[PDB]
């Protein structure tokens, strides 16, 4: 049993989003499908579900109005569509198969919608140089859109002791985070770091020197 | 509530539906006596009653007709007859705390063996000796009850368990408590199994000239046959007459 | 119906015996067999299947986990606590039509607390050029997560200006590690002089105080 | 539920003990109650009963001659008579009261009575200097009536590694103790130890220095 | 009734399986209930009641201590030993008019053997003024606690002139501490030369002898 989805759509608001779930490792048409909804760091909420046999759909009263299922049996795919999309509905959706008398038995990955009027922008990163043991330096990596970025440092050189921290969504709709790492005091002035930041959807590569 | 003070409520007016009795997945004993567990739907009853307490796991043996123990013996004791059923479920997750749950108690001491469906709430101390008591706790004096101490690292034997038992009240007489059967039309004159609300016969159904007071319910002639009956709907005197039968 | 999670944030050492508890508003049980299911999510997959009814277990799933209870309360084991035990625990209903999960559970492995390591980062020379400047406060390997963070700028306690963020368990130290942004406009910070971090943790005997001067 | 004795009571042979017990959280008119007599670091005898309603007082074959139980309901006190003290009746009595149908089943504190003819005395510190890594040092204290006295290091400068021994009943009728510290070989001639030895009831107050 | 208590002194280490046991004279069960009851007495503080009956457990007694038996056998278990558990346990039945108790057993946190660090301790010269001659053998931080201490003036045994006395336990070491004073006139004390402390113990291979010459 095998579920396949689409690939962190990202929808200005108002717009309306098309999702798919394939289906392979069964008959798909014994088993009815569910979606189910996670905002980040939450708890999961329960869409609706549709018999692929016949088209009977069932909706959570929160999602009746803005949610719509279909399926097609001669694809064996199974789509949810979101419409009027608002801030709340960015989130992981999972389509699920049924087994052992649970509603959602079976997940499929899980596929990320991301519903913002903002545009991609490159990453800004800077030093966070070391204050004038064992000592602590980083980057600070700004106005980014969309997630997510690669940091690392010295290529891979300086693995121990990094700490990239997630990004968190600002006021003004981009991502800022912070990527540190603790060195030797002995280190100060001899060893090179950089920290080297890769983001793919805006195509920035930036590889910043921190020094003391 | 405790064995010792058992609750109990009266059922009466109601259509009895037993689906939580079927549907329920907590339940460990199930035992009906007089009745068939899975009949319940298609009886009329008198009048039933629901005692409800919280009993030890190893005492649940002693809820039945004829049994013996301190449960049976000063707490809760049930008639030989006893029409109807114990339902008991295991309460270990609910009725048990980290370091004791106390408040459940039952009776250690009583002077005689309590008649069925006697319950004793007195706290008296209890006189074991000779000498007399007089309201004083002392070397032959006890309080009459002792509490159960559940902790939830215990033996299934010494965990709780929630215990139900239904006394039902079956006769001829008009019953109040009913499944619901989706009661239908009535035809007259026509030989039929009628099921007036319990009463039940197969015959024809006559217009009766029969003048029943308001509290009578169904009329029994001589031999003590029943031989006319009122329908609940509608309330009117109906004679039943058994359909003509002879040999050939 | 409404499942209440308790608690559903449990910090046990390895070997220790794990329990998260579902509490329903009314009956799951219904045609003789329970519909309380148990769901596990380890971080970035999705959530699979432990538990399907009161106590069966599912595919590919250690005896570790163990479900029990019936009614309204349910109960989840783990007693051989290992390391891939981490995770987010689910408790969902199936005897009604809306499929109700539960709170959600971080099941976190215990350890002895751990001193956080307090640092305080001005902002950038380049930052300061762009009319912007974000002061960082950095707490490395310290355990548990319950720490409160606080912004004094000349002796002034800041609200409503700080973003925090906080780095997931580390999967050998087990130790959180945090990062707080104080973000400013240049005319605001070069305003003032002195601004410090002042941290109270579990494992500090007295909050500790990191400070610096502009200039 | 709380009883409150007397405290330490001492009295020479011959003479009669009054012993009261004080009972509060209760009704005091339905719970009897006992008495229970310990020697210092040994077992637990049962001395005797008393209702409190009616007073029919029940007594141990041993204790029946020198023992007499009394209650008052209107304080809501219990008094034991100890009458023809001797050596052996030197001893911690307690109070109790029935309950989960153990006679002495809740216990109040506890009274000492000491049977003796001796008189209070002054004790005698006397220093037991280290033999010429650690070294060992201490005072003892000789001859003092009645116990308890306090001992400390320094004004409680010195406690790591200190053993205050209990002390001992001697043949003269006084009591002997010992305390005792441990101390660095390099600490022998510079750190100053004083043993500070406090005798309330006699009210003797007396540092001795201990040296080397 | 007469209730002997085996074993009244038990040494058992923390997490580990301690077991106290009554026997009496005669039936202690009475009206169908046991009339066996087990008391703890902390140094210090009066007795208070663990199990009331045969088994069942006292007001704000640990699920540790459990009370089992009847007819004149009864046992006492604390699998779960805790350090708060050093106490003198006591079994007392209530079957009978005079209340009997047990002999008592005082549990105490098991430990590796230690060795004994012995020292001596002359008399002081002011002592030596009043007439009078302590001499002072010392143990410290030894297990377990038997010991046996043996006083030897010019060669010769000593008996009937030393008083020992056993501080209790340690809270954090476990190791008993001991104290033998020898007292002798000033008259007899100057007419021998060598005092000797001569100890066995079980951490010793050998006898170890602590001696001094007086002057
Ligand atoms: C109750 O009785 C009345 C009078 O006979 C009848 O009209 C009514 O339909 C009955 N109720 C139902 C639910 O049929």
């Amino acid at each position: 049993v095998q579920l396949q989805q689409s690939a962190a759509e990202l929808a200005r608001p108002g717009a309306s989003v098309k999702m798919s779930c394939k289906a392979s490792g069964y008959t798909f048409t014994s088993y009815t499908m569910h979606w189910v909804k996670q905002r980040p760091g939450q708890g999961l909420e329960w869409i609706g579900y549709i018999n692929p046999t016949s088209g009977y759909t069932e909706y959570n009263q929160n999602f009746k109005d803005k949610t719509t299922l279909t399926a097609d049996k001669s694809s064996s795919t199974a789509y949810m569509q979101l419409n009027s999309l608002t801030s709340e509905d960015s989130a992981v959706y999972y389509c699920a198969r049924e087994g052992h008398r649970v509603g959602p038995a079976y997940w499929g990955q899980g596929t990320l919608v991301t519903v913002s009027a903002a545009s991609t922008k490159g990453p800004s990163v800077f030093p966070l140089a070391p204050s004038s043991g064992t000592a602590a330096l980083g980057c600070l990596v700004k106005d980014y859109f969309p997630e997510p970025v690669t940091v690392s440092w010295n290529s891979g050189a300086l693995t121990s002791g990094v700490h990239t921290f997630p990004a968190v969504l600002q006021s003004s709709g981009l991502y800022s985070l912070s990527s540190v790492v603790t060195v030797p005091s002995s280190s100060l002035g001899t060893q090179t770091y950089i920290c080297n930041v890769n983001h793919k959807p805006s195509n920035t590569k930036v590889d910043k020197k921190v020094e003391p | 509530a405790s064995v010792y003070a058992w609750n109990r409520k009266r059922i009466s007016n109601c259509v009895a539906d037993y689906s939580v009795l079927y549907n329920s997945a907590s339940f460990s004993t199930f035992k009906c006596y007089g009745v068939s567990p899975t009949k319940l739907n298609d009886l009329c009853f008198t009048n039933v009653y629901a005692d409800s307490f919280v009993i030890r796991g190893d005492e649940v043996r002693q809820i039945a007709p004829g049994q013996t123990g301190k449960i049976a013996d000063y707490n809760y004791k049930l008639p030989d007859d006893f029409t109807g059923c114990v339902i008991a479920w295991n309460s270990n997750n609910l009725d048990s705390k980290v370091g004791g749950n106390y408040n459940y108690l039952y009776r250690l001491f009583r002077k005689s063996n309590l008649k069925p469906f006697e319950r004793d709430i007195s706290t008296e101390i209890y006189q074991a000796g000779s000498t007399p008591c007089n309201g004083v706790e002392g070397f032959n004096c006890y309080f009459p009850l002792q509490s159960y101490g559940f902790q939830p690292t215990n033996g299934v034997g010494y965990q709780p368990y929630r215990v139900v038992v239904l006394s039902f009240e079956l006769l001829h007489a008009p019953a109040t408590v009913c499944g619901p059967k989706k009661s239908t039309n009535l035809v007259k004159n026509k030989c039929v199994n009628f099921n007036f609300n319990g009463l039940t016969g197969t015959g024809v159904l006559t217009e009766s000239n029969k003048k029943f007071l308001p509290f009578q319910q169904f009329g029994r002639d001589i031999a003590d046959t029943t031989d006319a009956v009122r329908d609940p709907q509608t309330l009117e005197i109906l004679d039943i007459t058994p359909c003509s039968f002879g040999g050939v | 119906i409404v499942l209440t999670q308790s608690p559903a944030s449990l910090a046990v050492s390895l070997g220790q015996r794990a329990t998260i508890s579902c509490r329903a508003s009314e009956s799951v049980d219904n045609y003789g067999i329970s519909f309380m299911n148990w769901f596990q999510q380890t971080p970035g997959q999705p959530p699979k299947l432990l538990i399907y009814g009161s106590s069966n277990q599912g595919s590919g799933v250690p005896a570790r986990f163990s479900g029990s209870g019936s009614g309204t309360d349910f109960s989840l084991n783990i007693h051989p606590m290992e390391e891939d035990d981490t995770a987010m625990y689910f408790c969902q209903q199936s005897k009604e039509v809306p499929y109700t999960f539960g709170g959600g559970t971080k099941l976190e492995i215990k350890r002895t607390v751990a001193a956080p390591s307090v640092f305080i980062f001005p902002p950038s020379d380049e930052q300061l050029k762009s009319g912007t400047a974000s002061v960082v406060c950095l707490l490395n390997n310290f355990y548990p997560r319950e720490a409160k963070v606080q912004w004094k700028v000349d002796n002034a306690l800041q609200s409503g200006n700080s973003q925090e963020s906080v780095t997931e368990q580390d999967s050998k130290d087990s130790t959180y590690s945090l990062s707080s942004t104080l973000t400013l406009s240049k005319a605001d910070y070069e305003k003032h002089k002195v601004y410090a971090c002042e941290v109270t943790h579990q494992g500090l005997s007295s909050p500790v105080t990191k400070s610096f001067n502009r200039g």
